[PDB]
């Protein structure tokens, strides 16, 4: 979850739209979102930032 | 005195040009329109639309800026108690690059200008797309549908509650394809102004007259204000134009004050009585005079930066049609009373 | 001296050809049109459009190049310290492959041309899709919709505040559908030019007169400049044409200067008095003369590379049609006064 938040930070810094696929492209195991709190953390980080 | 300060003669030509550009004349027409518009804004009382008709160069935009400034000044004392409350927000309609006016872009830009006081306040609109960024500017994703943007704008407008919503160049709302009724695009704004409760002031030229009276609902919730030019038939308007010209001549930053009232016919001919056009003409002539470092204004110098006869004829034709459409006489009142059966 | 340097005679034909190509002559019409254009650019004063009508071959493009160069030279002392500013940005309208003018491509190419000052200058467009690639070039995603590109261009133009947005070959704006009004295209350009506050200069041939005086708002914010040709019906233009022929004949890089003044009727016949056409004709004739290594220029050489009578009879008809609508007489002034009641 911590790397998920950090990756969404880094992706939103450059202005590119942070989506699930784009974040997955920057993970060693782009399948961790099947856990139902990694996705929750990603959604919370996006919604705090305004998506 | 009543003229420009004499210290400006030693200042560079740029300073004199800036001073003349910033100068504003309080001629009777602008004053009266200002009082009527601010009285309407102070209390709309059911009306949702304000139509400020006028020619090109009468001074509609400067009137809007003056009204915005004075509204902000009046809301400054009350802003200390109730925060997150925009006093006035104003945008300009965009002439579309396609055959239809883009409502999505209108909503996006209205949201951008309205919801940018500063970063200290957050509202958390009900739609996911709209958000701020690291630069402090609102960016709206292209995937946000138009009804969602409309709902977000409605929520933001309800929260902020500006006194009036200015829409400059409202004649661009008439850019529709064949078979599309102009009434529908007016109800599109009327519904927003009704479910939101924010007065909308539409400023535009005589092309805005196509939105004058489209339905009974749109005629009830509308205030009609005519920014009128100066005519040559009535001696009072001629005297007002001469007074404005004399005031302009006193406030022209030149070493020797030019004589400018005597050539009042030539000015009215190429200006059509609009103070904005005359101000632009005098600004151009003053810039040329300072470019050569002249000491006065000569008739040929005015002849240089004068609008062509064809341009003036076109503007006068549209002014004639607009004034004919907007003329109210006792015959119309009597016909209305006879139709109402009030004899 | 008054002619080409005598050292060029020993140089290869390429050097002489390039010297003739790069040579320019300041005839009275060009100097007058340049002074008018620069005075209008310096102080638009409520003008958002500058139409420069002229025949095909009068020198509109070289006038634009000269104005851009002189503006850049003026801004260079200020650009030494101040940065993030472009003095002048120039674009050329594109004739569409389809029936309708492509506004999406106009915004894309305007954004590309305007925003290439330096890789260091980074500014946020506020729209996702436009950025700079690995080659330091502006790339716009094909999924970016035209209103978004318009908003990005508006933000860039406001940020960079160029003095004038030149739009050459502006007659290509008229490539619109039969059901599309030409006033709407001008309104779309005027809206950008007004929210951006950037003066727009439209250069084109007499086909651009279809964009002349479409409304009172597009007439007041318009400064029509006519790049008039030389006419044989008045001795003054004939003398000017003879003088320009004299300086051209004395600046031709040849061992023996050809006598061009005697055959001035022939040169006017195939050029209609325009300077660019005569310059290109002389350039061609000199190229053929130097290919054969001719000591001078013969009439037959001029006939070899001249324009056919069928070619000239169409350009001359277009010039007549354009000059008919660009002529102002005292009768028009009296009609305007009578309409305004100023008699
Ligand atoms: N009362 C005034 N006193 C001084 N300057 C004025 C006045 N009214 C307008 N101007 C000048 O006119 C210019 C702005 O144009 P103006 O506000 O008259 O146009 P508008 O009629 O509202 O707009 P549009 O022509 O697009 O419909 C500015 O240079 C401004 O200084
Ligand atoms: N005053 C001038 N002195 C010298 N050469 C000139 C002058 N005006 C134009 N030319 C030359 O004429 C040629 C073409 O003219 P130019 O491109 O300026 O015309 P234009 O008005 O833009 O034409 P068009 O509308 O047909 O595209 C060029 O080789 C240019 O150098
Ligand atoms: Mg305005
Ligand atoms: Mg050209």
């Amino acid at each position: 979850c911590s790397e998920v938040r950090e990756i969404v930070l880094s992706l939103n810094a450059q202005g590119v739209y942070p989506t699930e696929g784009r974040v997955c492209e920057l993970m060693p195991n782009p399948g961790c979102f099947r856990y139902k709190q990694v996705r929750a953390a990603f959604n919370d980080a996006r919604r705090e930032f305004g998506l | 005195s009543t003229g420009f300060p004499l210290e400006l003669l030693t200042r560079p030509a740029t300073e004199r040009l800036a001073y003349f550009e910033n100068y504003t004349v309080a001629h009777p027409r602008l004053k009266e329109v200002y009082e009527i518009l601010m009285r309407t804004i102070a209390e709309p009382a059911g009306a949702s639309f304000i139509f400020v008709y006028g020619a090109s160069g009468v001074g509609k935009t400067t009137l809007r800026l003056r009204v915005e400034q004075k509204l902000t000044e009046l809301a400054l004392p009350k802003l200390e108690s109730d925060r997150a409350r925009v006093p006035v927000v104003g945008i300009e309609a965009i002439a579309p690059e396609s055959r239809y006016f883009n409502w999505k872009e209108y909503y996006t830009r209205a949201l951008i200008t309205l919801e940018e006081p500063l970063i200290d306040h957050k509202f958390d609109y009900g739609v996911r797309g709209i958000s701020r960024d690291n630069f402090g500017k609102i960016n709206v994703e292209s995937k946000v549908v138009a009804p969602a943007l409309r709902r977000a704008l409605e929520n933001a407008l309800i929260h902020r509650h500006p006194d009036v919503f200015f829409v400059d160049e409202a004649q661009h709302f008439g850019k529709v394809a064949s078979g599309y009724k102009l009434q529908d695009q007016l109800d599109c704004l009327k519904s927003l102004a009704n479910m939101t409760g924010i007065l909308h002031c539409l400023l535009g030229t005589y092309e805005l007259l196509t939105f004058r009276n489209l339905s009974g609902q749109l005629s009830r919730r509308s205030v009609d204000i005519h920014f009128r030019r100066y005519c040559a038939d009535s001696p009072e308007d001629v005297q007002a134009f001469k007074s404005v010209l004399l005031t302009f001549q006193q406030h022209l930053p030149l070493a020797e004050t030019p004589n400018l009232v005597d050539h009042w016919e030539y000015f009215y001919e190429r200006t059509l009585g609009c103070i904005g056009t005359l101000k632009d003409w005098l600004k151009r002539v003053l810039s040329d005079a300072l470019d050569r470092e002249a000491t006065t204004i000569t008739l040929k110098d005015l002849q240089k930066r004068a609008l062509s006869v064809a341009q003036c004829q076109k503007m006068f034709k549209e002014i004639q049609e607009g004034e004919r459409q907007l003329s109210e006489t006792e015959a119309d009142v009597q016909n209305l009373r006879s139709a109402l059966g009030l004899g």
